[PDB]
């Protein structure tokens, strides 16, 4: 019995003096001290927080959203930012993502960055102009089958800085829509009632964001426009869940508002004297409308230009009457489009399969240089590696080869 | 000076004759375009395009302001391209007498000229494709200048011409070169020859080094190891002697000289000898009724390093000064691999050819053997003099690690470094190819 | 404060595991000893020839059969101590009740001695049968510890068990045969005059031999080592002396 | 001298902890892709054996071993929880050190630093020294040459799979696969050591 | 047969590339002259199992004793058959018959399984099958003991083709010797057939030691041949006049064999400079210490060179360019590794009275780090700027 | 329910695919017995561990997380020598030192960090039993195959007869040796990764 006394009293000294004995180590080597950080070179708005922590927590606390999307993961990005002091340090884990050419000039990922010491960082000026707009939708009319344009509003009268091809962030809160209330014209509405679409439905927990190319060009003052698609299951697995965010965007009534962030956007045309060639299909008529509108209109370029869309059938296209304007206006700019799987009753006379082997039929094979021209294309999965694979067996570069890119 | 003693004089057959005499008619001539480290050309010409001599044909997308002229006045017959439309060869048919000009200066002004003015003249010409860079072997970007600039005027190469007996005719025109170099240079020129004399540059930034030794010692990138050291922070620039006549010809009367002298040697040649021809002219035609009957293959330089001229790709290269000629050896022979070869060369003492000293081989196009893995029975380690791993290295190569064949010296290597030990590989590796996708990815991502 | 909850946390925690600790090893402490008494007492059963089943059973046999005794080398005469609860291996690690063998008499490369050693008498009575003396010896690999039980007389054997060996199976590991354990019956320890006398016969025994036992095939060094246990054990500075009063008769 | 000469070239070939008694095996397969990170966890590794085995020795004698406190009562069942304990405080003082101090080193194994704590190689070594009943300067010698000998395994393992670059290893064994049995031949070079004692 | 025409012609293939001309040597020669260079000491090893047999029978057995011990073996009443006999004043040819009735099952079964296992995997893994495995199984053959079974060789050899060499990725790919990785499998899974007294002289019921053995238990003085009552000496231990494994035995004839692999530039005399160097040394320095019971501490650098597999492992396993040091300062510590452990294993080890594939084994595990050393000794020389 | 408990046995093995627990496996794998002892208290101490930190993990402060789980963590382990050392002494004997190192066998640790520290008390139990269940069936198939192959033996139960015992079979003595148990993992991870190729490493 007094060996059991014995036995407790002896676990409790001594676990209780190891752990003593680390809180002394701890006490003594940690710094415990608040670290400095500044944004930039050198303005005054410089970052007080505790040591420690992940550099992209403190630089969402102060406001400058990196990204920042999830906080975590570095999955996507556009997550990377600029250091020239203090987080001299180079950690393995950004060596995969980061280039051995443009590791040496001081990126790194905010997420990776750990905040151990005062650091200064070297912020593009772009980043500082990232704010949010409670714009109030001028209409959300249907366009296509899948398809329907979204106009906003920006309050105030506030004019966004922008480059012709950039995309925003749409932010909304957690939701619950039926298929039911979409306001199609029975026009489209063919193909619903054929596939009883209308019978799905969706939830959202928590408040979710995503991002859109706008379809406006800087001459359009206040006025955002983005052209949305329905995230709609394959009828192949009709069990799969719906889109988050893109059912209530087409179940948005005309004259509500939310908020949307940026604007972001990398995909902007080069400044030469070459030809522009745009390629699109489908959804992808946002980014093409801004740059061949802004280079026509805005710009004023007598660059030669040309676009190609593929369409499922006769019933997708849109902006037809802009775009046979801008033909007539500018003997500068012609347009072709061709139909893959038209429905016998389209009665359409042209060019007809994948626009890539359309376009390689028409132009290209005859094209006395291929590769001087730049390309530039946003599209299905489908269509973009059909592209890039004739564009590469052809000899275009990837420096003429530019293109959008969404998934998920 | 420097003694080489790692490295493998070839004994084939057909060794010219050191004596120049007047070459065939040549009626095409061609620039071509795969043999130019990351080019990417747009062309300022079409079929059927009269053209003067030094007219540019083409520029570079990858490296501005750079000019690939016409060697020859004449029109444009045909643009030949490959898979994924690379071009192959632009031709052009002999015509006229039409040439571009340019400014003259006198044998005392050569050393003072500005670098601004040297560059302009030369980029203008088009002689400026004459130099490479270590590392990656490339043509140098305009805007860029170096610290060491070497000059060959050594061949170590089987069957190769004598640089003496080219260089004794235009000594003139030589030491003009080497003025304009050390003018141009902003460090010091190093002229690597062999141990006998040639003309020499009173300005005291060149400076003769020679060498001595079997076929590797006569290879810029030995020069360069032995006396300047290239890494990613320094790079040298490398150019031939008769691309030196060449500069020196075009400082002195204004006008570009495209005349070469080259060795048409070969176990099948008949008459092994040195020929005048044009830069860029074509083998066909200046190889005709020169051969023995039979399938040969003809070879634009060395058999260690040449590019083999058949169709769109017959037309002399841009830094060869060789063309060699073998026959095809297709043939299956019983147990050949267990002979006791006494006609069959090796770097090994496996076959009884060894103990005849002397002997000369009537060498084809054979691969004694079929690919395998590398047994590394040290056969590298005897024709490797610079200081290096070889085995270590290529089995890095093979692997495809980048980053350890940089550590272990790849920059400083080009594709002519390791064709001996292409050679030697008892598994009939081609470590020439690995070498340059590994330089190639460097260069790509770094 | 933050220290104060750590330091709170910790010293709970500490309490609940270490009461549950304690309980569980002070609780069982009889029974962890029982089991090693009873594996110990099981060995020297099956070398004494007894058959026994089950701890209720060993026990019961053990304590009706066997009567450790505890031996002092040097003399061969019974000492008075606790012979149940002794330890001999103990006895010997430690220095005060311990010699350190010389060259010339380590010939089992054990190093080290104990002053008192443990035996067992076997007793169907009133009277004893069997003594049982423990012995051991370095081998190729490791050390290995047999039973041997002799005749009254102090000369013949009854039996030889080897509990603790751990040599290379099939070749060395054959100590534990039964078939090679079952030659010892009837060998004779010692010759006329009274010296060691047993042979680990290198390629087979001769017919009817009363000294020498077949060696194992093709492990001649686990065959030295046990020639050289035996050498030792039986000799001057082993149980000589007590094997000379057994014969003499103060058993 | 000669005795801890014998006792140090014990433990670092008859007794390679690696390679012999086959302790810290998870590390031991996972870090061996390089050979200087193999190089810095075992370093790693030999300074918390050295510092830990004379620490855990004392302890032992002073407090846990049977009458050693008071007579008549034996503590010896604390034996796992002191060891445990004394090894992952003396872990997290070598993170803080290495953190404030080796930057390079401490972002070169920062994920497996702490798990060193579960190194099987530090507690066996531990629980060894307890058997033997070594003394202090037995411990300290014991426990630097049982990490020497883990060092030398663990690099020559990342030597030879450097060397492996080289090789065409079927896809399903690629990795884990090839490197057990990469391990299992090297346990076959290292019994050359098994018939001596010393 | 199409393994026929792919196996005696040669492929007739051109070149492709820029160096339009080869050398003559391929792996295919460089195999076969590895081959054909152990012929002497496959011949010599048939010749002496014969007749150590011979005499061992002869000692233990005669008259109808010796018939009927004949007529129940069938290696002996074969050889009987064929023309040969088995009396003590048996020739030259029947004791190679003798011998070569014991070596050729051996052969043939390690040839057919581990060819099995080779073509297997080519097959499987759509590669071509290749040479070296001729190297493979002529060691392998020749490094065991005249008595092994045949089903023990089949399982050795699969194991030192397939886990040793095949599952890296096949010759050129692997790290490990696969002769030495079978036999170490065959050492640890059966020691009771390839050790001892029973397995080196192939005569039934005959028992006796060899010279290794024999002087780890009483020096010089204990080398006798109880076969023939006489001492054996150095000259007999050279010429190979001695029991032991098949191919080991006469270091004349593998010094003979290994002189021209080594003159043809195959064999690389770095190593085997290595290896003479550590085993002179560590025996001299053995000898100096001196012991008064270990009678392998006096064994001189001349007699170890005799004696065992020392002579067959430093000429022809050791030289294995795959699993030596790939860089020429790394070769001389490599060999200078196997011949210590090789020395120290014998010596001072009391398990093993040999230690030359265990030697080997373990310098495999560290030649890539002697590589390392050097290559980083290049890097950093490289670094400041000396190529 | 199933998908917790049965995923760590093929999906995500702890041996074959997370590399934890390996010490164990090379060492006790020559007896079946020792092997199906030691696949139990590993499933006793994990589970149990699991759900105690996952009881106390709000209230854990971040400075002594490891002091505090390994107090845990030993404190079974050594409750559970207690009770091996009292009833099962012989096979508490085999097993010698690897008892007390169960406290340093990675799976333990690893799944108190990764899964109690940040789920409730029932899943981080029913997890810890599934990784158990995962480690047992690697550790129970290389016992299989090292016990029959090396002493003709399954549960103390003779199989194959020995040829020392008027038998046939001749036991491999390399199986009672680690190499074996090396080689066989490996074997085992071949066959895994062939019949689900998902979990096939990238040449990178
Ligand atoms: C820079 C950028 C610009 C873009 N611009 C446009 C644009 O201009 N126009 C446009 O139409 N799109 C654009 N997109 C695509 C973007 O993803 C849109 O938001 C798109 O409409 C998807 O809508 P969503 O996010 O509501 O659907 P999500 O739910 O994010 O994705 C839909 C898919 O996820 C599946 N899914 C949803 N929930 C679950 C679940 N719980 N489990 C399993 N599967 C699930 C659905 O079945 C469907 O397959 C852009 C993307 C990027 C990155
Ligand atoms: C990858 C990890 C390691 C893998 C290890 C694999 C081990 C595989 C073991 C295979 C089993 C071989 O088992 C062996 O088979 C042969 C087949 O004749 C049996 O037979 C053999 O012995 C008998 C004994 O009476 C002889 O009469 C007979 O001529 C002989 O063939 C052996 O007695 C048996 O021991
Ligand atoms: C792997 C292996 C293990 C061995 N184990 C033992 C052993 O445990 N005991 C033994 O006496 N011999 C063992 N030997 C045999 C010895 O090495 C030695 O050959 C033998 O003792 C000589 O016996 P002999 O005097 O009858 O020739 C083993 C051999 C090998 C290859
Ligand atoms: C290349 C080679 C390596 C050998 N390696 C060993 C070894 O490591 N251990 C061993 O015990 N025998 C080994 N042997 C076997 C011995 O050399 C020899 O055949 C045997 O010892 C003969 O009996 P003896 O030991 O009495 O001389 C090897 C043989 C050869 C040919
Ligand atoms: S925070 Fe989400 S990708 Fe970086």
């Amino acid at each position: 019995m007094s060996t059991i006394i014995f036995g407790v009293v002896m676990f409790t000294l001594i676990i209780l003096a190891l752990v003593l004995v680390i809180l002394f180590a701890k006490s003594k080597l940690v710094p415990t001290g608040d670290i400095t950080i500044s944004i930039n070179g050198d303005p005054e708005k410089a970052i007080v927080t505790q040591p420690g922590g992940k550099l992209l927590t403190a630089l969402a606390g102060a406001g400058v959203f990196v990204s920042s999307a999830c906080g975590g993961g570095g999955s996507c990005g556009q997550c990377r930012v600029k250091i020239k002091s203090g987080g001299g340090d180079i950690l393995p884990t950004e060596l995969d993502h980061i280039s051995k050419g443009e590791a040496r000039e001081g990126e790194r990922l905010a997420c990776q960055v750990a905040v151990k010491a005062d650091m200064d960082l070297e912020l593009p000026e772009e980043i500082f102009g990232v704010k949010k707009w409670e714009c109030t939708v001028i209409s959300n009319d249907n366009k296509a089958t899948f398809i329907k344009e979204l106009k906003l509003a920006i309050p105030d009268g506030e004019s966004v800085p922008f480059r012709a091809g950039g995309y925003i962030q749409i932010e909304a809160p957690a939701h619950h829509v039926k298929y039911a209330d979409f306001d199609v014209p029975e026009k489209y509405r063919g193909d619903w009632d054929k596939f009883n679409l209308f019978r799905y439905e969706s939830k959202v927990d928590e408040p979710i964001i995503r991002a859109y190319s706008m379809a406006n060009y800087p001459e359009e003052f206040g006025i955002i426009m983005l052209n949305v698609r329905i995230a709609t299951p394959p009828p192949n697995n009709p069990n799969v869940p719906p889109g988050q965010m893109s059912s209530y965007i087409w179940s948005l009534k005309a004259g509500d508002k939310c908020t949307i962030s940026g604007p972001f956007g990398e995909f902007f045309a080069k400044d030469t004297d070459a030809e522009m060639v745009f390629i699109g299909g489908g959804a992808g008529m946002a980014p093409m409308r801004s740059h061949i509108f802004d280079q026509l209109k805005r710009l004023k370029s007598k660059r030669k230009m040309s676009y190609w869309y593929g369409a499922r059938s006769k019933r997708e296209m849109f902006y037809v009457e802009d775009f046979d304007g801008l033909a007539a206006e500018n003997d500068n700019f012609v347009w072709h489009c061709a139909l893959s799987d038209p429905q016998p009753e389209d009665n359409w006379t042209g060019y007809t399969g994948f626009i890539h082997n359309v376009l390689y039929e028409n132009y290209l094979k005859d094209h006395e240089a291929p590769e001087d021209c730049e390309y530039y294309m946003c599209g299905p999965p489908m269509m973009n590696a059909a592209v890039i694979n004739m564009l590469k067996n052809l000899g275009v570069e990837e420096e003429n080869i530019l293109l959008d890119d969404f998934g998920g | 000076m420097i003694t080489i003693k790692k490295g493998l004089d070839l004994p084939i057959a057909g060794t010219p004759s050191q004596v120049i005499s007047d070459g065939k008619a040549i009626k095409k001539v061609a620039l071509l375009g795969e043999e130019y480290v990351g080019m990417r050309p747009t062309m300022h010409v079409r079929v059927g395009d009269e053209v003067k001599k030094a007219q540019i044909l083409f520029e570079d997308k990858k490296n501005p302001g750079v000019k690939f002229t016409s060697p020859v006045s004449g029109k444009v017959v045909e643009i030949n391209r490959g898979a994924k439309r690379v071009l192959q060869s632009v031709v052009i048919e002999v015509a006229g007498d039409d040439q571009v000009t340019f400014d003259k200066f006198e044998a005392n002004q050569l050393a003072s000229l500005n670098r601004d003015a040297i560059k302009t003249q030369l980029v203008e010409s088009g002689l400026w494709t004459a130099f490479r860079t270590r590392p990656f072997s490339k043509v140098p970007a305009i805007d860029s200048t170096s610290e060491a600039i070497f000059v060959t005027a050594m061949d170590t190469n089987p069957l190769a011409a004598e640089p003496t007996v080219v260089i004794n005719e235009q000594s003139e025109a030589f030491v003009a070169g080497l003025d304009v170099l050390s003018a141009l240079t902003t460090g010091k020129v190093y002229v690597c020859k062999k141990g006998t004399s040639l003309p020499r540059s009173q300005q005291p930034n060149v400076e003769e080094h020679v060498f001595d030794g079997p076929h590797p010692a006569g290879l810029a990138g030995t020069h360069m190891h032995f006396l300047y050291p290239v890494s990613a922070d320094h790079v040298a620039w490398s150019i031939n002697y008769q691309d030196v006549i060449a500069v020196g010809q075009l400082f002195l009367t204004g006008e570009l000289y495209t005349q070469r002298v080259v060795s048409l040697a070969g176990p099948v040649v008949n008459k092994p000898r040195l020929v005048r021809t044009v830069m860029g002219a074509s083998l066909e035609q200046l190889v005709d009724s020169e051969i023995m009957p039979g399938e040969v293959r003809i070879i634009s330089g060395s058999v260690l390093s040449g590019t083999k001229a058949t169709g769109p790709h017959a037309y002399l290269g841009r830094y060869h000064l060789q063309v060699s000629v073998l026959r095809e050896g297709r043939d299956k022979e019983l147990f050949g691999w267990a002979m006791p070869g006494k006609n069959k060369f090796s770097v090994t003492r496996s076959f009884l050819g060894h103990l005849f000293k002397g002997q000369v081989y009537n060498m084809t196009t054979t691969t004694n053997g079929s690919d395998r893995s590398m047994v590394p029975i040290g056969n590298y380690e005897k024709v490797m003099p610079l200081d290096m791993e070889p085995t270590l290295l290529l089995r890095d190569l093979c692997a495809g690690d980048s980053d350890s064949a940089v550590r272990l010296g790849a920059l400083e290597l080009d594709e002519e470094d390791l064709a001996l030990c292409t050679f030697v590989c008892p598994g009939k590796y081609e470590y020439g190819q690995l070498l340059r996708e590994c330089l190639d990815k460097i260069e790509k991502e770094g | 404060d933050s220290i104060k909850k750590t330091l709170f946390v910790v010293i709970a925690l500490s309490l609940v595991c270490s009461i549950i600790v304690s309980a569980a090893a002070v609780g069982l402490r009889d029974k962890q000893k029982e089991n090693a008494a009873l594996d110990k007492q099981s060995k020297i059963l099956q070398v004494a020839g007894i058959e026994a089943k089950g701890s209720k059973q060993i026990v019961e046999l053990f304590n009706k059969s066997i009567e450790p005794r505890l031996v002092d080398f040097n003399t061969g005469d019974f000492v008075e101590g606790d012979a149940a609860n002794y330890d001999q291996r103990k006895a010997a690690k430690e220095a005060s009740e311990s010699i350190k063998l010389t060259a010339e008499q380590d010939k089992a490369k054990i190093q080290r001695r104990a002053n008192v050693g443990v035996v067992y008498l076997v007793k169907d009575g009133d009277k004893t049968s069997k003594v049982i003396l423990p012995v051991h010896g370095n081998g190729l690999w490791s050390m290995m510890y047999a039973f041997v039980a002799v005749e009254t007389d102090g000369n013949t054997v009854s039996g030889l068990t080897y509990y603790e060996q751990g040599e290379t199976p099939g070749l060395g590991g054959e100590v534990e045969n039964p078939a090679w354990r079952a030659q010892w019956v009837g060998k004779k320890l010692f010759d006329e005059n009274h010296k060691p006398a047993i042979k680990i016969v290198k390629g087979g025994a001769p017919q009817g031999s009363e000294h020498g036992v077949d060696g194992l095939s093709g492990a001649t060094l686990t065959s030295n080592g046990v020639q050289n246990t035996f050498d030792f054990w039986l000799g001057d500075m082993g149980f000589g002396p007590f094997l000379t009063k057994v014969r003499d008769g103060g058993l | 001298m000669e005795h801890y000469i014998s006792l140090l070239v014990k433990s670092i070939f008859i007794e390679n902890m690696a390679l012999s008694f086959f302790l810290g095996m998870c590390t031991f397969l996972a870090v061996s892709k390089k050979v200087k990170t193999s190089f810095g966890l075992g370093i790693a590794v030999i300074v918390v054996l050295t510092i830990s085995v004379p620490v855990n020795n004392l302890v032992y004698n002073l407090v846990l071993k049977p009458d050693a406190l008071v007579e008549g009562v034996d503590l010896s069942f604390l034996n796992f929880i002191t060891f445990i304990g004394v090894i992952a405080a003396l872990v997290q003082i070598l993170e803080m050190i290495l953190d404030r101090f080796f930057p390079p080193l401490y972002n070169a194994l920062g994920i497996f630093l702490p798990l060193i704590t579960v190194n099987c190689a530090i507690f066996g070594g531990v629980s060894f020294m307890v058997q033997r009943d070594y003394s202090f300067a037995e411990s300290v010698v014991y426990g630097f040459g049982s990490g020497v000998g883990w060092m030398l395994a663990i690099v020559a393992l990342a030597g030879i799979r450097e060397k492996m670059k080289y090789s065409d290893v079927p896809p399903g064994l690629r990795g884990l696969g090839i490197t057990f049995i990469t391990a299992g031949l090297m346990a076959l070079g290292f019994m050359s050591f098994s018939g001596v004692q010393l | 047969y199409e393994a026929a025409a792919t196996l005696f012609y040669t492929p007739g293939l051109v070149t492709k590339r820029s160096s339009h001309v080869r050398d003559s040597v391929d792996l295919k020669r460089i195999m076969i002259m590895v081959w054909l260079a152990v012929f002497p000491a496959m011949f010599w090893g048939m010749y002496n199992a014969g007749g150590q047999a011979i005499a061992a029978l002869n000692h233990l057995y005669s008259g109808d004793q010796l018939a009927a011990i004949v007529a129940g073996n069938w290696h002996y009443w074969l050889t009987e058959m064929l023309g040969g006999t088995m009396s003590s004043d048996a020739g030259w040819g029947s004791k190679m018959l003798l011998g070569a009735t014991y070596f050729l099952p051996i052969y043939a079964t390690v040839f057919i399984v581990g060819g099995f296992w080779e073509v297997l995997f080519c097959m499987v893994r759509k590669h071509e099958v290749n040479e070296g495995f001729f190297v493979t199984s002529i060691l392998f053959a020749l490094i065991v003991p005249p008595t092994l079974p045949l089903w023990q060789a089949a399982l050795g050899i699969t194991f030192g083709v397939v886990v040793a060499k095949e599952v890296f990725g096949g010759t050129g790919r692997n790290f490990l010797n696969p002769a030495l990785a079978g036999r170490a499998f065959l050492f640890f899974a059966y020691p009771a057939q390839i050790s001892g007294d029973l397995v080196w002289t192939a005569a039934d019921g005959y028992s006796g030691a060899t010279a290794l053995s024999q002087w780890a238990q009483g020096g010089a003085g204990a080398l006798i041949n109880n076969a023939t009552g006489q001492t054996i000496t150095w000259m007999d231990a050279f010429i190979g006049n001695i029991p032991g494994s098949i191919g080991e035995v006469s270091t004349l004839a593998l010094m003979i064999g290994a002189a021209f692999i080594v003159y043809m530039g195959i064999a690389s005399w770095r190593i085997i400079g290595g290896v003479m160097i550590g085993m002179i040394l560590l025996s001299t320095l053995f000898n100096v210490i001196g012991s008064d019971t270990n009678a392998m501490f006096n064994m001189p650098w001349h007699w170890h060179l005799v004696l065992g597999g020392f002579a067959f492992g430093m000429f022809f396993m050791a030289t294995d360019p795959v699993s030596a040091s790939f860089t020429n300062s790394g070769k001389w510590a490599y060999g200078i590794l196997i011949g210590v452990m090789c020395v120290l294993i014998r010596v001072v080890n009391p398990a093993y009275p040999e230690g030359m594939m265990l030697a080997i084994l373990f310098a495999n595990l560290f030649a890539p780090l002697f590589d390392h050393v050097v290559v980083e000794r290049n890097i950093k020389r490289r670094l400041a700027r000396y190529g | 329910l199933k998908k917790s408990v049965l995923a760590p046995v093929l999906d995500n093995n702890p041996i074959a695919l997370q590399v934890l627990g390996v010490c164990s496996a090379l060492a006790v794998t020559t007896k079946l017995e020792t092997a199906f002892v030691m696949t139990l208290a590993v499933m006793f101490v994990t589970a149990l561990s699991n759900f105690f930190v996952s009881l106390i993990r709000n209230h854990i402060p971040n400075s002594v997380r490891i002091i505090v789980q390994m107090a845990i963590i030993a404190s079974l382990v050594i409750v559970v020598d207690q009770i091996l050392k009292a009833y099962l002494y012989d096979i508490s004997k085999q097993l010698s030192v690897f008892v007390g190192l169960i406290i340093t066998n990675c799976i333990v640790m690893g799944r108190a960090e990764a899964f109690a520290m940040k789920s409730e008390p029932i899943p981080s139990f029913i997890d810890g039993i599934g990784n158990g269940l995962g480690y047992g069936f690697v550790l129970m198939t290389v016992g299989f195959f090292r016990e029959l192959l090396g002493s003709g033996k399954l549960f103390g139960l003779e199989v194959l007869p020995l040829i020392s015992n008027g038998g046939w079979y001749q036991p491999n003595g390399l199986m009672l040796l680690a190499p074996s148990a090396f080689f066989l993992i490996g074997f085992m991870i071949w066959a895994i990764r062939t019949f689900k190729p998902e979990q096939v490493e990238a040449k990178e």
